[PDB]
């Protein structure tokens, strides 16, 4: 088992924080795309 | 023929068609970003895919479906819908999802209480990974164990033409654990559990790269 | 037919810029209702569209002197109105030129005399306005 | 000669490319996939991936997470959520980042949140390596 396992978190998850990092850690002149990816639109309808 | 009304109906269809050629353009726009970023899409989206064709899963013994919000586009929701009805039908339990408020006003009311989640704000901006990743994750932190789900969404061919497709969701961590998975070893249980996790979120983003695309 | 053959320079000075914006706006003025995602060009020309319309509105047996039109014209057309409320221009422009009329009846005066808008009078109608809209957004 | 296919949900590297051999950073150590070797699924690792070309001086990449797979056939198949050249990572901005993250470390409590912590704390780490 993995420190984020047991605690919670799932895989996809451990991945989100990792990709993310990578962004965080470019140059802007490629900072850009990071905009026209990573997105959020999606909207929960739960009932 | 009154005058009047000649006159009338020529007031509402003179901006109906400038409403219209204005959404045409826009959309072509959308289209033509679209089409690109579904290049790498595809390759990577295969490459999910690529270990189960590869290699057999059955299944011992969740229906997905994916639009938009926006109608005004031929015939992209009453497909998929179309095809969730036939399958909900012919089937072992039943449970679905549609990302796309539309699915959920269309195949909706016959089967409410056949819902488990619902998406909005799907289709006006270009969906990304982190949409499916929100998918997936909703649906892990759902109650439903799901033996066995099924994707159906529209697969671009081309401008004009697309084909409402399905694939399989054999997610079933307890399904990728069957004979023809004996051929992989020093696989730990739930080392699975992180790779079914991942080809998860990987399909969803998929379809919804094909289905902005052929929208 | 005759045009600004009969326009005084005052108001061609505005005239001019007004009618163009107008054209323009009449071009895409349909696509507001529905305008679900329009570039910022043309939602441009839709807001200088409706306020410039609100300016052309008009109370009868109240008919203005041509230096007053100027300095209320002036006012959208400049761009002055645009960050305010299609709903209050007709309530801005009111008060905004009982102002005028009430205080500053001396560059209505030159506006009137020098027949055009100095580049003078330009700067004190630039004060005057943007200290009247703060004034009134409070 | 194994079909190699290499991508992010944006960008793709490699499809069906003749490499030689490939270098992948797993959850249990760092794999070394061969023209011809036992079938397998892995998980990623925040890392490095290289890929030794059909002619020597080989490539380099960094990866964020995601997934690889190699099966029956010689076909491999290597899916990073996101994966970059060194070409493209500022070094200065990954220390920054270490460091703010074991700060935040040491100020949670709260079992889930530290995961979230530890997490990102690996993915920068890791980014000094190629750096």
């Amino acid at each position: 088992v993995a420190y984020w396992r047991q605690a919670g978190l799932s895989y996809i998850r451990y991945s989100q924080i990792c990709a993310k990092a990578v962004r965080d850690a470019l140059k802007t002149e490629f900072k850009a795309n990071a905009m026209k990816t990573s997105g959020s639109t999606i909207k929960i309808v739960k009932v | 023929a009154t005058l009047k009304d000649i006159t009338r109906r020529l007031k509402s269809i003179k901006n109906i068609q400038k409403i219209t050629k204005s959404m045409k353009m826009v959309a072509a726009a959308k289209y033509a970003r679209a089409e690109r970023e579904l290049k790498p899409a595809r390759v990577y989206g295969v490459g999910s895919l690529a270990l189960y064709e590869k290699a057999d899963i059955k299944t011992p013994e969740l229906i997905i479906g994916v639009s938009s919000d926006r109608g005004l586009c031929g015939a992209i929701h009453s497909s998929v819908a179309k095809q969730m009805k036939s399958e909900a039908a012919n089937l072992k339990e039943v449970k679905i999802i549609g990302v796309g408020d539309k699915i959920r006003s269309i195949l909706h009311r016959t089967h409410s209480d056949q819902f488990l989640v619902t998406f909005k704000e799907v289709g006006r901006r270009p969906p990304t990974f982190g949409d499916a990743s929100v998918i997936a994750l909703e649906l892990l932190n759902s109650g439903y164990e799901f033996d066995e789900g099924s994707i159906i969404f529209n697969r671009f061919r081309s401008v004009i033409s697309y084909k409402t497709e399905e694939k399989p969701i054999f997610s079933l961590d307890t399904i990728s654990s069957a004979e023809s998975m004996s051929i992989y070893d020093d696989i730990d249980a739930d080392v699975l559990r992180n790779y079914q996790e991942y080809s998860l979120a990987n399909i969803i983003y998929y379809s919804l790269k094909e289905s902005t695309t052929s929208e | 037919r005759v045009g600004s053959a009969a326009q005084t320079r005052a108001m061609k000075q505005v005239a001019g810029t007004m009618k163009l914006e107008l054209a323009q706006y009449r071009e895409v003025a349909a696509f507001a209702q529905f305008g679900s995602d329009l570039d910022a060009a043309t939602q441009q020309l839709l807001s200088r569209g409706v306020r410039l319309t609100e300016l052309l509105k008009q109370g009868q047996y109240s008919p203005m002197a041509i230096e007053e039109q100027v300095a209320v014209i002036y006012a959208g057309v400049r761009g002055y109105l645009d960050k305010l409320e299609p709903s209050k221009i007709t309530k801005f422009e009111n008060a905004f030129l009982s102002h005028v009329i009430s205080q500053h009846q001396a560059l209505l005066s030159k506006i009137r005399t020098d027949g055009k808008i100095s580049e003078e009078s330009d700067a004190k109608l630039k004060e005057i306005v943007t200290n009247f809209l703060a004034g009134f957004e409070a | 000669q194994m079909s190699f296919t290499f991508a992010s949900p944006t960008q793709v590297f490699f499809n069906s490319a003749n490499v030689r051999q490939v270098d992948v950073p797993t959850q249990t150590g760092a794999f070394g996939i061969l023209a011809a070797h036992v079938p397998t699924l892995q998980v990623l690792r925040p890392g490095l991936v290289v890929v030794h070309a059909e002619d020597g001086t080989t490539s380099k990449y960094f990866v964020s997470s995601g997934s690889v797979t190699v099966n029956a056939d010689s076909s491999v198949q290597l899916l990073a959520e996101e994966a970059v050249t060194l070409d493209m990572l500022d070094l200065g901005a990954a220390k920054a980042n270490l460091e703010k993250a074991q700060s935040e470390l040491l100020g949670a409590a709260d079992e889930a949140t530290r995961a979230e912590i530890q997490i990102r704390i690996e993915a920068n780490e890791a980014l000094v390596k190629a750096l």
